[PDB]
């Protein structure tokens, strides 16, 4: 039963891979779109992106430890690891929201240029994906606290593992293409 | 239609395109006609009513039949693809025509629900009409002042798109003098039906110079962007208009309006 | 096991630190600074998939992998196609 | 109550839209009155409105597709009448402001809410039965997908009632569909309808792709499945790999329209051409999603009515796989006139021409399946023969159009409309009616009236020829698409002939309705007793003509290609099992319709800029999803008594009939 | 059977007569007179193989056909490659 | 036993297909090789090639009838059909030798030009192939007359069928590419 | 070799070729070095003698290992193939060099076991020696009077073939003035070892004019094909020779000897 659901979620992640590849192509076409506006070199702070990358990687490792603990048939360990993963994810989302607020207030919003619009679209799509993952972690933790480690709960944890690791892979591609290559 | 716009063209590009259409039609017929003929033949000859018809309820694969089925389409596609490559590389609108006479440059700005044309060398402007001598290459630089449109003269030959802040190149030559219809092949809004102009292929140069002189006698002038914007007001079924004085670089300014 | 996750974590730290340090200092030619970071990214992409990513049944080891491979070919078609088409479409509309 | 919505949003003055709204609302009121009078509200709620069951959702897709076909064809009649009157130098009765709305709405409805619902209906109806499964992998996901499609349909219909619809064509090209040139709310209707429909279709694709691979009957290998299951798997692969492109493209356009971004604007460095590429990157796979399953249907029919084994099974499956692979590298053939380099145009032309070979192979395999068989002239077989004859000409015109040289003058001309209408009517709707008449006994337990079916088929084919052959000539004459006012009188005659064709197709549609009516009226005389009306090869015909909510009491064991034909040949087709076992089944869920209603509210609020109502709708959707994620009592157990009773009843019917 | 051999013989007579008569009279454009004779030759090639040719066992109907298909791909590589390479090598040594 | 030998001869014919394809490529490259010498249009007599093609096709049909007769378990019919096939082949070889003699005597031999050398090579290779087929028919007929229709004899007849039909296919390609296309 | 001809070049083309060699070397090392390291590592660590080593006599397939094995070679070949395409399209010998100075045309006829050079613009001929000013493009038109040879100056850059009746184009520029060795890279017969010449990149133009004037003072003249054929006699280890008067079209006549 779990196998079919996990395979279905894997096919959904492949669909989501196509979804993100289209945004990547759109950004690549509109990378030089900006006219009389800020460029990649002018606004991208590399230390901020490095801190974001390390915190999301810490989130991935903590969730992995949660999956190992679930294989170890322990509830408290899984709850603690999920809490730490959610805290790291919340920190990452906080930094992304702060960066977007700073860009918008300084009159560099998505309505300024094609380049800024494409940048906002891609990073925003990743942001909504990560916040969906965070809401899923919240509902999964409140379900574990009142139901325990059941077959359905194990299947949900495996699906969320696939989702979270996929998001980290997408973020690797994002910082490689958008942030790091732009600031070159 | 025997006397159709595409099957009886007046331009050269039209002639090679008609020849290509007929050759393609011929090549596809050799496979398509047998398909329909065999469909009707097998429907009639091997019906449930017939008793003499051979019944084979276990003959479910044939190496010979499969080979024949696979081969003929592959060969037809190979021949027509070679023809496609040659013609596509030989009928690119962004390619100057091979002819002794020097090409005449026409700039085609596509306003909302009307057509605007500029002769920079002659320094004149027209609305919903063009003219050029017969057996002379014509070089169209086409852009849109607004929403996407499609410059198209069916009898002369190939069409092209007009997009904001982008210049697109096209070449057309008329073998027979006369009046030809020109439309838009891209829906631009309520007044899209309105977009209609006439291409006059004059018998000789002298008639073209007379037409240019007549356009030069127009009281109206297009010297500034303010006059261009005043003309560019949303209007429907615009009549043929003439403008004597034209800014040396108007097409450039129209493109640079969108900073591209 | 914990061992494979820790190994993946260490390789990820290295493959994230090196490109960042290289770009911020301009330690090479821009061609090298592009090629090497792309190589490390795709290796680092593989690193996360090889270690952190893990399937439970492992039952369709042939299948799940085939799905992953197909999902790539389509991306390599769409992205490269779009970039190539738009490069050609932008080169053919410049004021020349 | 807030935002752009006001008393001026409803067109009081325009009579045509008001009489259409009056017709629809009186129809709805009469249907509600009849349902209330018969007191079938409860029955529909527990057995139809909220059913995980695949057969019910398939039948409901068929119902939605049929009822939307009427609106689509009404728009077609109105456009043809307007063109005929405008050709005679008359002002006509449809202003451009209404004609643009009509053709855009017609395109959107007939592509998204007539073809796809009917095709996915057929898939839900037969695919789980053919593979020997009891249900689909994700039943609740299937119910949610149905309700999302219904939400899209509701938004498109209510667009007529309040405000206006998009006036930018059925694909909404960027510069016209931008906030600068389309200040209306029609483009928002288009955006949200297609977004929610796309979400539904993506979920459907994932569901079917998992179901086909994971829940096959034991002993049935991949190369032993019926061809329709192969075609369905290919179509679902295309859906999964394609629909994200549409989702992202529409999301980018709505970001441009709402937050004032510059993705596809003509200024501030926006690249408008990008949109076209993206939409066609999604656009061309879509049509194969419409044409792959129907091919399967014809294959099945070709197997059933020729009374012989299907020819070149391996060749057919390899051809459909080749079509699936090639349908991703050909999209640029939609805009050769954009002005791309000779190299790119030639390459895309050649690769678009290449995909012709597998379709030809499939047509020839069907022809050689009819080679030395006993052909019965049933409605389905007539549909198949008509499909072959029409689709051959359609494909011929298509490969002719695929050459960039020909495309440089035949693009956006009535030749293109003749092509796409020709291939759609030839393949999609022909396969739809063929499948509907072929699988009607497996959905209701009685057969369709053959006389009315044959009349409808003849009217459809003759009407289609008379209506669309003149469009080839008109395309040749240089008349372009979407012309409304002051049409050149030289195009009058052909258009008049087209008008004649249109009313012929109308009679066909009327015939179809009458057929269904009489088929319902005389159900007591045309019942399918044995469960095998035409001696079908596949497992679906092993069950009773009304299939139980559980497809099979015992999951069948398969050793050969045509399971049911081999079972009949061996003489073990109807054998009583020693004992029946308790069957695990999923419960009916009511959360699908709630999520659908919340999504409808969210979409409507987004269109009319009612921000608080949109937030309420989105929150409602997420809260309903989270709440349904809590409860665990989602499945039950069917006892031995009920299974034994139904099986004994079916076997008594077999014995009495046999 | 004799029937298939006679059918092949008749098709071979037609596909040999038509090209010969067409070339000797110049009944069309040279492009057509080349394309059509090549098409008829390959069909006529297929004609002889389809009818006259027969394999006794028929046992490796999958196999023997696979061998035939492979023998073609190699020819289509070698001949086209040689012609293309020599065309390029002759175009690059002309006195220009 | 016969199956393995027939399959082996089929693989040898595929090797021979490669052999002839190389000569075809060589001729195609050296088609315009001739310098101050006869061209395709100047020396190719189309009636002669038409007579050659019809006589070789008659040879193929007669050998096919021989194979049918062998399936009919008749000796005299097979002998008569093989004799008629050998006579047609001898006629074809006679015409080829006459054409070569006429070309050589008129000072248009293989030592005159690249085009003539390539033409001689391809048609000569086909000639030696056909004369090998004729010697094989002679030995096979003298074996049948003294041994009868045995399993070995049936296998040899099948192999010679494959060889002869392959030669006719090669000749179709030859007259299409060399003779008919040249005289165009 | 650090001070090698190819790893320490003096020509530009040599410099891009050395850079390309080093980049390719670097890219292939990342996969090759681990292969040899793992070979030695698995040979030593997992020998029959070791007892602590993990024994897996049924672990015969791994999806992770196979994915890693397939991926890295594919990526390395993709990057190096992109580099190969760019460099190959940018280092074609049949491509004029981008430089301010006008290229100097040298004709290279390859006689049996000797090298012949013609300066048509300067109208001089040399045997087993060339000269050209430094930082100036040189355009070589290379043909063979006889059996195939290969024109090659290792330090300057790319080589080419010399074939009878065929002109082949090459371009070379010298960044540093001095004397460079030139050989044949195709075995032409017993005297093939003999084929050796010197390329003198003069510091300035004036030295090149002085060398041309010195060559002009040669008593010997190459005015007719008879003199060319007399020189073309089979000879071995031919000394450096000069010829003052040259036929205007000698290279053309040498090619037309074979009627091509
Ligand atoms: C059912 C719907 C459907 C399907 C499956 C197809 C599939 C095909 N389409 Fe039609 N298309 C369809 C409906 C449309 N197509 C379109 C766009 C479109 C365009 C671009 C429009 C333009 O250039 O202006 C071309 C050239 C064609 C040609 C074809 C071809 C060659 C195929 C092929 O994939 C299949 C063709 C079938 C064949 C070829 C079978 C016949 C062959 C036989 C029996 C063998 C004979 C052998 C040979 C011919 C070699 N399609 C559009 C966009 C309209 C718009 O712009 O809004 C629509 C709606
Ligand atoms: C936008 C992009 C699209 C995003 C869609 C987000 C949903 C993704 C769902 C992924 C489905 C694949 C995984 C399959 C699986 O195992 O799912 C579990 C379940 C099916 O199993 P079931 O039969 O329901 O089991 C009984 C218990 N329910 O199926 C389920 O997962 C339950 C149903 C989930 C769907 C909820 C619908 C939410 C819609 C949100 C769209 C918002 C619209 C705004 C505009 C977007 C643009
Ligand atoms: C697919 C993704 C598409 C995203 C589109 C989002 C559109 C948001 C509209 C914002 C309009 C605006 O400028 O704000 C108006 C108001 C002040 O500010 C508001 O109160 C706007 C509130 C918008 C809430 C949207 C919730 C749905 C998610
Ligand atoms: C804009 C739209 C934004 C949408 C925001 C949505 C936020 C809320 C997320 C949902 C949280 C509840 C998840 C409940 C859960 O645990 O589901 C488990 C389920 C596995 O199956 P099962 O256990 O049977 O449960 C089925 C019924 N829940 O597994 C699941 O069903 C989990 C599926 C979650 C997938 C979320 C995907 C979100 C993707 C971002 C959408 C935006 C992208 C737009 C792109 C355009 C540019
Ligand atoms: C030049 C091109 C090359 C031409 C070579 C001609 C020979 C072609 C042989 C084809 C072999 C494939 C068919 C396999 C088969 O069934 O052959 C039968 C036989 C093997 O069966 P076996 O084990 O011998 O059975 C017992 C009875 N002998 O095997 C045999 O066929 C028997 C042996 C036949 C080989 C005879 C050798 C003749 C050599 C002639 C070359 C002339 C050289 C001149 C220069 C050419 C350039
Ligand atoms: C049943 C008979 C049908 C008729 C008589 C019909 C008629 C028409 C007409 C007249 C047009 C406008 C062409 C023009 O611009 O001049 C049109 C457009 C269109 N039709 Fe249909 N149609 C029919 C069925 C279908 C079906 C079944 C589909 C889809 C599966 C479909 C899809 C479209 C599309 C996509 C357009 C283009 C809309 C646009 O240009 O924006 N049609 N139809
Ligand atoms: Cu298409």
């Amino acid at each position: 039963a779990g196998g079919t659901k996990i395979f279905g979620f894997w096919i959904y992640l492949m669909s989501d891979c196509i979804l993100f590849s289209i945004l990547f192509a759109t950004y690549a076409v509109l990378v030089n779109g900006t006219a009389g506006g800020p460029t990649g070199k002018d606004i991208f702070e590399l230390p901020f992106v490095l801190v974001e990358t390390f915190l999301l990687l810490f989130s991935s490792i903590t969730y992995g430890m949660a999956a190992i603990a679930m294989y170890k048939n322990n509830k408290s360990q899984v709850i603690s690891w999920l809490a730490l993963t959610w805290l790291f994810g919340a920190g990452f989302i906080g930094m992304e929201i702060y960066e977007f607020h700073h860009l918008i207030v300084n009159g560099m919003g998505p309505d300024r240029s094609g380049f800024l619009s494409a940048f906002f679209a891609l990073v925003g799509t990743h942001g909504l994906h990560v916040t969906s993952g965070l809401i899923w972690m919240a509902v999964l933790m409140v379900q574990i606290a009142r139901r325990g480690l059941t077959s359905t709960n194990r299947t949900r944890i495996m699906c969320l593992s696939l989702f979270w690791h996929f998001l980290d892979v997408v973020w690797i591609c994002v910082f490689t293409v958008v942030y790091l290559m732009g600031a070159m | 239609g025997c006397n159709s716009a595409l099957l009886d063209p007046k331009g050269q590009i039209g002639l090679e395109q008609r020849s290509l259409i007929l050759t393609a039609f011929g090549l596809m017929l050799i496979v398509v006609i047998p398909a329909i003929l065999m469909a009707v033949g097998f429907a009639w000859k091997y019906r449930a009513s017939n008793k003499d018809a051979k019944y084979s309820p276990n003959w479910s694969h044939s190496n010979k039949v499969e080979a024949v089925v696979w081969t003929v389409p592959i060969l037809i596609i190979i021949f027509l693809a070679v023809l496609t490559w040659k013609t596509t590389h030989a009928l690119e609108p962004s390619k100057p025509l091979a002819h002794d006479e020097k090409p005449i440059t026409i700039e085609v700005v596509s306003m909302d629900w009307k057509w605007f044309f500029i002769y920079p060398e002659q320094g004149i402007a027209t609305v919903n009409e063009i003219a050029f001598p017969a057996n002379t290459p014509v070089y169209f630089k086409v852009t849109s002042n607004s929403v996407m449109n499609s410059f198209f003269i069916p009898r002369l030959g190939s069409q092209i798109y007009a997009m904001a802040g982008m210049q697109t190149r096209l070449h057309l030559i008329a073998n027979e003098p006369g009046t030809y219809d020109g439309i838009s092949a891209s829906y631009s809004g309520p007044g899209f039906s309105g977009m209609k102009f006439k291409a006059i292929a004059t018998p000789d140069r002298a008639a073209f110079d007379q037409w240019v002189a007549k356009a030069k006698q127009s009281p109206n002038t297009m010297s500034d962007m303010a006059a261009f914007e005043k003309l560019a007001a949303p209007s429907e079924y615009n009549q043929v208009e003439y403008f004597s004085n034209v800014k040396p670089d108007l097409f450039a300014d129209v493109i640079n309006k969108f900073m591209a | 096991s914990v061992k494979t996750y820790m190994t993946g974590f260490i390789l990820s730290i290295i493959l994230t630190v090196i490109p960042f340090w290289m770009v911020m200092t301009g330690a090479a030619s821009p061609a090298v600074i592009l090629g090497t970071i792309l190589a490390m990214a795709v290796v680092q992409v593989l690193v996360h998939l090889v270690c952190f990513l893990h399937m439970n049944t492992k039952s369709d080891e042939g299948w799940n992998m085939t799905a992953f491979v197909f999902t790539v070919l389509i991306i390599a078609i769409l992205v490269v196609g779009s970039i190539w088409i738009m490069w050609n479409l932008n080169y053919n509309m410049m004021m020349h | 109550m807030f935002g752009k919505l006001s008393l001026d949003a409803v067109p009081f003055h325009e009579p045509i839209v008001m009489v259409t709204i009056a017709g629809i609302i009186l129809g709805g009121l009469a249907l509600v009155g009849l349902i209330t009078y018969f007191g079938k509200w409860t029955y529909l709620w527990k057995e139809w409105l909220t059913s995980v069951d695949h057969k019910r959702l398939g039948i409901m897709y068929i119902i939605v597709a049929i009822v939307m076909l009427l609106r689509g064809f009404a728009d077609a009649i109105m456009m043809r009448s307007q063109q005929a009157l405008a050709s005679a130098g008359e002002a006509g009765f449809l202003p451009p402001h209404h004609y643009d709305q009509i053709f855009t709405a017609h395109g959107v409805i007939m592509i998204f809410f007539v073809a796809m619902p009917f095709v996915i209906g057929l898939m839900n109806l037969v695919v789980p039965l053919q593979i020997g499964a009891r249900d689909v992998a994700f039943p609740f996901l299937n119910n949610l997908s149905f309700w999302f499609t219904v939400v899209g349909v509701i938004l498109v219909n209510v667009s007529l009632g309040v405000g206006e619809f998009a006036q930018t064509g059925w694909l909404a090209y960027p510069p016209l569909s931008g906030i600068e040139y389309s200040p209306g709310v029609g483009v928002d209707y288009w955006i949200w309808s297609l977004q929610l429909s796309g979400i539904g279709t993506t979920l459907t694709g994932i569901n079917f792709f998992v179901t086909i691979l994971k829940m096959r009957a034991p002993g049935m290998t991949m190369f032993k499945m019926p061809v329709f299951t192969w075609a369905s798997l290919c179509a679902n692969v295309l859906i999964i790999a394609s629909f994200p492109i549409l989702t992202v493209t529409v999301a980018l356009l709505t970001l441009d329209r709402y937050l004032g971004t510059h993705f596809f604007t003509n200024d501030m460095g926006g690249n408008m051409m990008m949109y076209i590429n993206l939409i066609w990157a999604w656009g061309h796979p879509e049509v194969y999603i419409l044409i792959l399953p129907v091919f399967g249907v014809f294959s099945e029919i070709a197997a059933t009515f020729s009374r012989k084994r299907l020819f070149g099974y391996t060749s057919l499956v390899w051809a459909t796989v080749c079509i699936t692979v090639l349908s991703f590298i050909v999209w640029l053939h939609h805009f050769f006139t954009m002005g791309a380099g000779a190299n790119v145009n030639a390459f895309f032309g050649i690769t678009t021409m290449i995909i012709a070979i597998p379709t030809g192979v499939k047509i020839f395999n069907w022809l050689f399946t009819m080679y030395q068989g006993r052909i019965v002239f049933h409605s389905a077989m007539l549909w198949t023969i008509g499909f072959i004859v029409t689709f051959s000409v359609g494909g011929m015109t298509g490969v002719l159009l695929a050459v960039p040289g020909a495309d440089f003058v035949l693009h956006n001309s009535l030749f293109l409309i003749a092509h796409f209408h020709n291939v759609i009517i030839g393949g999609v709707v022909f396969g739809c009616f063929a499948g509907m008449t072929y699988w009607w006994p497996k959905a209701f337990g009685f057969k369709l009236n053959e006389t009315w079916g044959k009349r409808a088929f003849w009217f459809w084919i003759i009407g289609f020829f008379v209506a669309f052959m003149p469009l080839y000539a008109l395309g040749f004459m240089g008349m372009t698409r979407r012309l409304s006012q002051q049409i050149d009188p030289q195009f009058h005659t052909m258009l008049m002939i087209a008008a004649s064709g249109a009313v012929l197709i109308a009679l066909g549609i009327l015939c179809l309705v009458i057929q269904m009516y009489v088929s319902i009226r005389d159900r007591d005389q045309n019942r399918d007793l044995t469960g095998d009306p035409w001696g079908g090869r596949t497992l679906e015909w092993a069950t009773s003509s009304p299939p139980p909510f559980y497809n099979f009491a015992v999951v069948p064991h398969v050793h050969e290609r045509d399971a049911f034909w081999e079972m009949k040949e061996k003489g073990e087709a109807y054998k009583k099992p020693d004992h029946y076992e308790e069957i695990h089944m999923p419960k009916n869920s009511g959360a699908g319709i709630v999520i659908a209603a919340f999504s409808t509210i969210f979409g409507f609020a987004m269109i009319w800029h009612i921000w608080w109502l949109a937030i309420v709708g989105f929150a409602g959707m997420i809260i309903t999803w989270i709440v349904k994620s809590f409860d665990e009592d989602v499945d039950y157990y069917v006892p031995v008594a009920e299974i034994e009773k139904l099986e004994n009843q079916h076997f008594d019917e077999i014995t009495k009939a046999g």
